[PDB]
């Protein structure tokens, strides 16, 4: 059992992590989480704007 | 009755009354590109009959003391027909062939030719004779068309490799007291699922008499050797002006 | 103890080697994590947002640099002339460069994916035009006439109340990942050349100025992919920091 | 549909552990069934085996066919590179091509394609073989990234390059690298050109070589900012691992000449085999 | 003028065909473009009394510093290297 | 930490040794692979195909090297001669060197199971004749007629329709395992002497050419092994590549 | 678990296979797959040639 | 990796240990046995002569 | 530094220090040094009998 | 290497000692008036 003191709590992915000590800041990086939201820096808009309709009508 | 054959397709057929086998290389049929293997997304023409028929391209002599002739896929096409403008306006392209070579003689002659698909068959010189020149050999050596080119040191096929295991490769013999014809059906062979056509040549067609003709005086001495040969699922992709190099 | 044989690989610092190191403070605990917008995970959801592309990057506007930004449109005498042409080449030297994609590609060896060009019109309203967005695949080089450039993938585009159209560049390769294009060898890798044409002429009335410009906008599609992280090539240190 | 005509492999693997039994066999008197008599023309090879022959008896033999597989065929270390700091400013950027060293390049070009991954051997040592107390670092240079310039650049910093710090007197080091070309198989064999345009004389340099196959720069230094004065060899060694291969080839009779093109000494033509006298005297 | 990117896609502006792709996006994720060791300080001793006192400020050297500042903000934890020497490149028992 | 001890064997550098490795790249993922034709998994699907055996390597043909790969065939004044005589070996020196069995030979050490030779008729349709080739197995040296060569394995070959003919060659050896056989102790492990003989003549009309040739072809069967795999000696470096 | 990156996903065998690390192609070779297909590169054929048929009639 | 420590007995060579070490031929196999009269699996069998 | 390597009967023998015998592409080869432990390998049974 | 590039046959000389080239029905009416000098060459089959 360790010490739950690591800089990230997640995207490290369910388990896939390898630890020899008491404190989890010690342990290797993993493989990383696959999770990506692209639409709060690309479509940031109020109104949500559709592919096919005129974008200012 | 299996020394009889019909190749039919497209607008063309070929018959024999003095064949083998067909030879499919490696066991594999040419066939369209798959939705997994494909990587560029626009859609690609099919143009099947236009393109997928029978090519006839220029004869050769046999004469007694021949070398060996060599020709490059799809390189012998690029100015032929609807297939060769659709080489030059598309910047893929996909294709599979059936080759086949034609030599007829009489009863009365001898003689034994070996046909070989030699895919990726790069070209070497005999750098300057001494080597130690770094020679590298010109552009209508390399892609010479549908004339074609004849072998000059045909023992080490121009490549220092030699011409006793070729028969590793697809092949046929035209021995003249036995058969007439030999054909080989090519699939697409390389390490992406499209290329160029101008740039790149899949596998070569080599035509080497192994046992030298021969006849006596008084019969016909004039032997000619004909290639004829048809892509099969031609697909091309990228569409632009016409390029012709 | 337990019988071991130690194998090549021993006492070597690996810098991308991944492994369980000792810690120098037992017991501790970080400061807790409180919400902050705007948490990236992966590079490419940076990679889809469009930034300014520099076609007008010529070697006359090298000391008034915000001309590079912008690129003319004017009334023309002849028809079908072409306003600029460049190379759809992401991780290439050239117009590019000025993005936060082909800045991010730069990082990495190889690409694979489609691309977006947006044009935005920044004239009057009362200004029209046509004008043609060829994208050419390789084999050539610029196309000399209108005639020959619109044989490839291509968009007509009408000025009006909608300012902006995009220019989808298609991926169209033989391999299924593309490095980065350079003079040498490494031309197999071209993806080819964008060029933009008049269709009909920039029309305009009286009391309207007869040159206006257009700002190129870049991003990337949803199926672009990087791989084989590397060092860039754009910063540099010869003199020491501080 | 108003319009008719648009509505529209011969083998299998098997595993085989050992070799194939032997069937006991007789005497064979008839007509019409004739297994010894073939035809090479078809470009097939002979069926005949052993029972249609000779009268055999059972063997049942349990020799192994583990050890011709292409995995057990390729998974030897073999010398690929060798590299020497006697370049007397501390520092050698290599260019990787793997074709220099004529044991693995003839038994890399049985095959067409090749797909795999490796594992590669540092062993450095003195001209001499003596070993030092000396510290070295090894980069790996993609193609793009910037290669460094002198023995303090800045691109020795490796902060997304892939670098190793090892020891003379260190055990040799040794690293796994994963299959790294944009196409799907390495081709020792590229017959064409790779960029367009016009093939003049002078740009005949180009026929042959394929970009997919190119890596990049490897590059060594010792650390310390002022000059060693101790002279290095480098020697690297290549395991094949996780092998795939395609379309065997003709194996080069022929001495090699130069790393890239198949070039031949066209005055001294060897024959394959080893001549005698008489065809009746062996 | 939105202020939002294009959603313009590839089928939508051409014809198109089926491409099932399988390309990883895992090299890209922030954890893999940072877990490689960058050098952030050279430290001699020629200071001739045989001790040196530095003060930690990791952003001396354009490598790493490019790479951190892509980001206003970040969190995680390190793994720092000790690679000593001479300064030819000499070891000494010491 | 947990007790150990190091053995002998450390710190050792073995090329054959098959272990585990720290990778250059984390997160790295190769090019997916495309279908391609042609793939061998096991180095004995090649050694079953027919290559073609220099039976003809004189010294006098080094300088036309074409004409060892076919031997002749002429019209006798005596009966029983023989045409050619050559070793089963195919690891040894001599016309096993030009087939590609007789070359992955040369890359292992100790060989079993049975051969193949083919020999195919190149001469004239009007062109009769019947053959004795024979295998001997080891003892003596090359037989001095016909009656001492049929005592043998041997197949009678009549020219005709069918133009090839396939002489087994049939493991028979005292040990499970051959070594290369060679000049010294190492004739332990010969296989003996394959000749071909005339049965009846060369016959042919008014005509047709009263030389013709023979192509002989060499293969494995499906009860073929190699193993202790080793260096070839045909490939040498004595001058440095480039 | 490990990411899925090896250059061969085939003729390995079933297990077989040691690896230490996250990244697959990491792992040693194993023991190899005893799979063969000769008969594409012996009887290449359209008509399959039967033994004891004569092969030109 | 993991803590390890190193005890007495380190790098030395015992001629009469019985351990593991390193196969210098992936994949070989050997000849396979036959049958010969007169094994012997006991230096015992022998005294008793 | 030393190389110990087996070279099998056919095998090309090396006739000098810079032969290219000593490429060892599918010999197996042992790499050591002096200051090392001794090396160990294990060899299986290879007669052809 | 102009004639092939319409239908064609390759004939080979053999026991059957025929050959059967099949003109087929490409025309763009439905029927064919008979083919002349003038303006009636609208009406041509071709060439073989
Ligand atoms: C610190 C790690 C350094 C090791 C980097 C090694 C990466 C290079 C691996 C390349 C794998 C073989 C690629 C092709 C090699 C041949 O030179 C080409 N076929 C040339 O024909
Ligand atoms: C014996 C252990 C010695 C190692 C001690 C290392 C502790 C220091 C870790 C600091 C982590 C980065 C903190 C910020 C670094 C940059 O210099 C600041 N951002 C300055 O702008």
């Amino acid at each position: 059992h360790e010490n739950s003191n690591s800089a990230s709590e997640g995207s490290t992915i369910n388990y896939t992590t390898i630890n020899y000590y008491k404190d989890a800041y010690a342990a290797s990086a993993g493989r990383q989480d696959m999770s990506q939201d692209p639409k709060k820096f690309t479509d940031p808009v109020m109104d949500v704007i559709h592919e096919m309709a005129p974008p200012l009508k | 009755s299996d020394r009889v054959a019909q190749l039919t397709i497209g607008n063309s057929t070929i018959t024999t009354q003095e064949a083998a086998n067909i030879v499919i290389a490696y066991g594999e049929w040419p066939e369209y590109c798959p939705d997994t293997d494909a990587t560029a997304v626009d859609k690609p023409t099919r143009p099947d009959v236009s393109v997928n028929r029978f090519f006839t391209l220029d004869t050769k002599s046999w004469a007694k003391d021949s070398k060996g002739w060599y020709w490059k896929f799809p390189d012998v096409l690029t100015e032929v027909g609807v297939f060769g403008q659709n080489a030059q306006f598309h910047y893929l392209y996909r294709s599979g062939f059936c080759v086949h070579v034609q030599c007829n003689a009489s009863k009365f002659h001898q003689g034994a030719l070996l046909v070989a698909v030699l895919p990726e068959y790069v070209l070497g010189t005999i750098a300057g004779g001494t080597g130690n020149e770094n020679s590298h050999p010109p552009y209508a050596t390399t892609q010479p068309g549908q004339v074609g080119a004849v072998l000059t040191h045909p023992y080490v096929l121009d490549a220092g490799i030699p011409l006793s295991q070729l028969t590793v490769c697809p092949h046929q013999w035209i021995n003249l007291r036995t058969n007439n014809c030999a054909t080989i059906i090519v699939p697409y062979m390389n390490t992406v699922p499209f290329d160029s056509a101008l740039n790149h040549c899949n596998f070569g067609l080599l035509v080497i008499p192994v046992v030298p003709l021969d006849f006596n005086a008084g019969a016909t001495s004039e032997i000619p050797i004909t290639v004829t040969i048809a892509p099969m699922c031609a697909e091309f992709a990228g569409l632009r002006q016409a390029v012709k190099q | 103890g337990i019988p071991t044989e130690l194998k090549p690989g021993t006492n070597q610092f690996l810098t991308t080697d991944d492994g369980v190191s000792a810690p120098i403070l037992p017991g501790f605990h970080p400061t807790p994590p409180i919400h902050i917008p705007g948490e990236v995970h992966n590079l490419l959801e940076i990679c889809r947002v469009e930034t300014i592309l520099e076609v007008n990057n010529l070697k006359t506007n090298e000391t008034t640099p915000m001309q590079r930004l912008c690129f003319p449109v004017s009334v023309q005498s002849k028809t079908g002339e072409l306003c600029a042409a460049f190379r759809a080449d992401p991780g290439r030297d050239g117009p590019w460069q000025s993005t936060i994609l082909g800045q991010l590609c730069r990082y990495y060896t190889q690409w694979s994916g489609s691309l977006e060009v947006t044009f935005m019109f920044a004239g009057s309203f009362m200004a029209t035009g046509k004008m043609l967005i060829a994208y050419t695949p390789p084999g050539g080089n610029v196309p000399a006439d209108r005639i020959t450039a619109m044989l490839g993938t291509h968009v007509i585009w009408d000025f009006g109340l909608q300012s902006s159209v995009t220019l989808v560049v298609p991926w169209i390769s033989n391999t299924h990942y593309r490095a980065h294009a350079r003079a040498g060898y490494f031309d197999y890798y071209t993806t080819g050349i964008i060029t933009i044409w008049y269709q009909t002429n920039y029309v305009v009335p009286i009391g309207a100025p007869t040159t206006a410009y257009i700002v190129a906008l870049a991003a990337a599609q949803d199926n672009f992919t990087m791989k084989l992280c590397k060092d860039t090539e754009d910063i540099e240190q010869t003199a020491n920091i501080q | 549909d108003p319009i008719a005509d648009m509505i529209d492999s011969l083998t299998a693997l098997q595993v085989l552990p050992t070799a194939a039994n032997t069937e006991a066999s007789s005497h064979r008197l008839g007509t019409g069934v004739v297994p010894a008599l073939q035809a090479a023309e078809t470009g097939a090879s002979s069926n005949a085996s052993d029972k249609n022959l000779i009268e055999t008896r059972c063997v049942l033999n349990h020799h192994s066919t583990q050890e011709t597989a292409i995995g057990n065929f390729f998974s030897r270390a073999g010398l690929v590179s060798i590299i020497t700091m006697p370049n007397t400013d501390g520092y050698v950027n290599w260019d990787i091509d793997l074709m220099g060293y004529a044991q693995l390049r003839r038994k890399c070009e049985l095959f067409t394609y090749m797909r795999f991954d490796a594992e590669f051997t540092f062993v450095v040592a003195k001209p001499n073989g003596v070993l030092v107390p000396q510290l070295l670092q090894y980069m790996y240079v993609p193609p793009g990234a910037p290669k460094p310039t002198s023995r303090d650049s800045f691109a020795w910093q490796t902060a997304t390059n892939p670098s190793v710090f090892v020891k003379m007197t260190d055990p040799p080091a040794q690293v796994s690298v994963p299959f790294m070309s944009p196409a799907s198989a390495y081709q020792w064999f590229y017959d064409g050109y790779p960029t367009f345009g016009e093939h003049l004389q002078a740009n005949d340099l180009d026929y042959g070589q394929c970009p997919n196959n190119m890596m990049g720069t490897f590059s060594i230094r010792t650390v310390g900012t002022e000059k060693s004065p101790h002279s290095i060899t480098l020697r690297v060694y290549m395991r094949i691992k996780h092998v795939r291969a395609w379309i065997p080839r003709p194996l080069r009779n022929q001495p090699y000449l130069f790393k890239t093109n198949p070039n031949y000494k066209g005055n001294d033509i060897k024959c394959t085999s080893t001549s005698r006298d008489k065809i009746t005297t062996l």
